[PDB]
């Protein structure tokens, strides 16, 4: 009983039930957010374009 | 109790890009390619005079912005004027049609398949399963039990130790142990349940 | 008419007070663990016991391609600099009670607002798909951090048509 | 000069809700940035939407009722499902 | 009989699916060329019937 | 609009499905099923010597 | 602004190197194969060995209802094609330092690498579809195709904005 040191099974909740898991589509959300933070700078530029004609 | 004893199937985690499994590498970098070449060919059939350029607003801008709306299904402000430019059009959407159906397909039919894996369960299909191979301890009692009892399922079982070559045999735990270890998925050992419980 | 100024300076200090109290507290997951099984709570940097003999018992938490995102998890960049870039855009915006007919104020804090919200996005998908790596249910602090997002992603819109109006009646 | 465009904030939830939908928003952000935002959008609902389909497909083929417990465990854990021996029975003394 | 061995009759093990080949969309890509093709011809055509 | 993207989605996946499971029919084949299938039944004529041989 | 010519005479040449190069070149390909199995690089035209002590033995490709598409594969007429167009794309540029005023030697240059384009994306998918009937990976010359396309097609735009340009002028 003491020998025993491996124990981690599903319990309260199991993970192969039925559903997608967010892991599974991860990679989708990180492609929008970069493409977000991509399109601040395209303003910037065009800001300092204009800012001195 | 005598007890069979197998590796743990390895967890299958995810990739962080998997969802582009279903298409494949190669198409996924020809698309690029279409849809450059189509944007171009419309821009330069929209920008050939009509007889004079100023009486439409297919610049090279708009007509790259008019290409992607339409490969994502999601319609468009403007449409193109001429016939040439409505041959264009037509062609690319039935390109589409084709390409985002398949995908859905695929996609569908990758995931039903993975329902009905039905994996090895209460192990006495080991008597009609044939692809994966199981050892015993040479020696032990198992080795007796199986010939001096004579249930049909444990006679085929016998028959299958007695056939199978290299011999399901082997002269310790140990090395067994580490024979199941390596030869995962494919192999199998017999031993008592006591034991595995204390290995497990 | 300008007390707008008072309710945006109101909603930055909030969502600040928010965001922080969230990184502070141990109210993140609750989930069954030991502080070397019991119900247990977990905050982002330790975790600690309750329900028992226990209670009351911290621990530094386990942190140990994907090989360098397991650094990215254990770090929680992302939350710190959205906690220095919300703390930025709210500093920004005190000053402008000096310093005037520049109007550059408001746009820079407009701007730090936004970036400060999208930061905390990438925090929970980053915490979320960590922690798959059961029986969970989520603590109070997930709660004040998509509450914080709310209002930063809130406040901006309104400090920005600020500027706009200050800025356009310039026009007539 | 400013606002000489649609998309204020109202106008702007209201793009971006149609463009999930896959329904016809009439208004264009005509301009670099907007139309590089467009874009990616339109990625998203599309690869959400193909995988809701595909699994719920799947989902409908093959049924499992899945068993609610397995073990004497569980049954220490029990929620409300009352259980026993048989009565003069010597599992009982056993117990 | 004892040498029956072939058992994968029965499909013992299950295949697994994998991404569809560039082969098994070929067609419908030489459709778009095509199309293309044809329709750079039209302009000039409809130029050269302009041209008086 | 979330109204339809629910129903139409339902309905394609539905059909489908419907089309997938007819493909497994896999009707009785070779007398070998016989061996295992329960929900068939046969017989044989009676004072048949084929009753004598089986 | 008049200087365009300075740019769109670059890349014509630029392109028609890298693409003649790529055909002559033997790694399109890594993969499995024999020379007479061992690693191997292979080009259109031909097959050479290297990993083993044959490393440098080399032999012909082997060239062998759908049978006569087997045709396009054996020759790999459409490489050649794009070249040829190409050639004399660059010549309508070439020309057109004369002749001039009349403005329509400049018109079919952008024609010409359209087409060459068209024909060099029909190539790789022949290409691709043939020989993909064992862990291989593309030679550099296929991305050089690549590109040597997409260079191609910016020159054509380019080409065809300065006939847009310099005509209208004249007609008010
Ligand atoms: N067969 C048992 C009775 C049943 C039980 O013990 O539950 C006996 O011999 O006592």
């Amino acid at each position: 009983y003491d020998k025993g040191e491996c124990g981690a099974k599903d319990s309260g909740s199991k993970e192969k039930t039925s559903a997608l898991s967010l892991s599974n589509v991860a990679g989708v959300f990180y492609i929008l957010v970069g493409g977000l933070g991509l399109a601040m700078l395209v303003a910037l530029i065009e800001f300092c374009y204009k800012s001195r004609a | 109790g005598i007890s069979i004893m197998i590796k743990k199937p390895q967890k299958s985690k995810p990739g962080v890009f998997s969802f582009l499994d279903p298409l494949a590498y190669e198409i996924w970098m020809c698309i690029v390619f279409a849809y450059i070449g189509v944007s171009v060919v419309l821009f330069l059939v929209s920008r050939f005079s009509p007889y004079s350029e100023s009486t439409n607003e297919f610049g090279i801008f708009n007509s790259l912005w008019f290409s992607l709306g339409a490969f994502m299904q999601q319609g468009c402000d403007i449409s193109p004027r001429s016939l040439s430019g409505r041959i264009v059009g037509g062609v690319w959407w039935f390109f589409t049609l084709i390409i985002i159906s398949s995908y859905t397909a695929n996609l569908a039919a990758f995931l039903t398949v993975e329902r009905m894996v039905s994996p090895i369960e209460s192990a006495e299909d080991l008597s009609k399963q044939t692809e994966i191979a199981y050892g015993t301890l040479d020696s032990g009692s198992t080795k007796e039990f199986f010939r001096r009892s004579k249930i049909a399922v444990f006679d085929k079982m016998w028959t299958y130790m007695r056939s199978a070559e290299p011999s399901v045999f082997v002269r310790t735990t140990a090395e067994g142990v580490a024979r199941v270890r390596k030869s995962k998925g494919k192999y199998a050992y017999l031993l008592e349940s006591t034991m595995n419980e204390y290995i497990e | 008419r300008g007390v707008q100024m008072l309710l945006t300076t109101v909603g930055a200090f909030a969502a600040f007070s928010l965001m922080t109290i969230a990184v502070g507290t141990d109210y993140w997951l609750y989930s069954r663990g030991v502080c070397k099984e019991v119900m247990t709570h977990s905050g982002l940097w330790r975790t600690c016991c309750l329900e028992g003999n226990f209670k009351g018992l911290c621990k530094q938490i386990d942190h140990f391609a994907e090989y360098f995102l397991r650094a990215v998890r254990a770090s929680s960049i992302f939350p710190i600099l959205s906690v220095i870039l919300l703390f930025m855009g709210g500093l920004c915006i005190a000053a402008s009670e000096f310093y005037k007919t520049r109007h550059n104020i408001i746009l820079s804090a407009g701007i730090f607002f936004v970036s400060a919200g999208l930061s905390n996005i990438i925090g929970i998908i980053v915490y979320i798909s960590a922690n798959a790596g059961n029986s969970y249910s989520y603590g109070w602090s997930f709660y004040f951090g998509a509450l914080s997002f709310i209002i930063a992603e809130m406040v901006g819109v309104l400090a920005v048509h600020m500027f706009i109006d200050r800025h356009k009646q310039l026009t007539g």
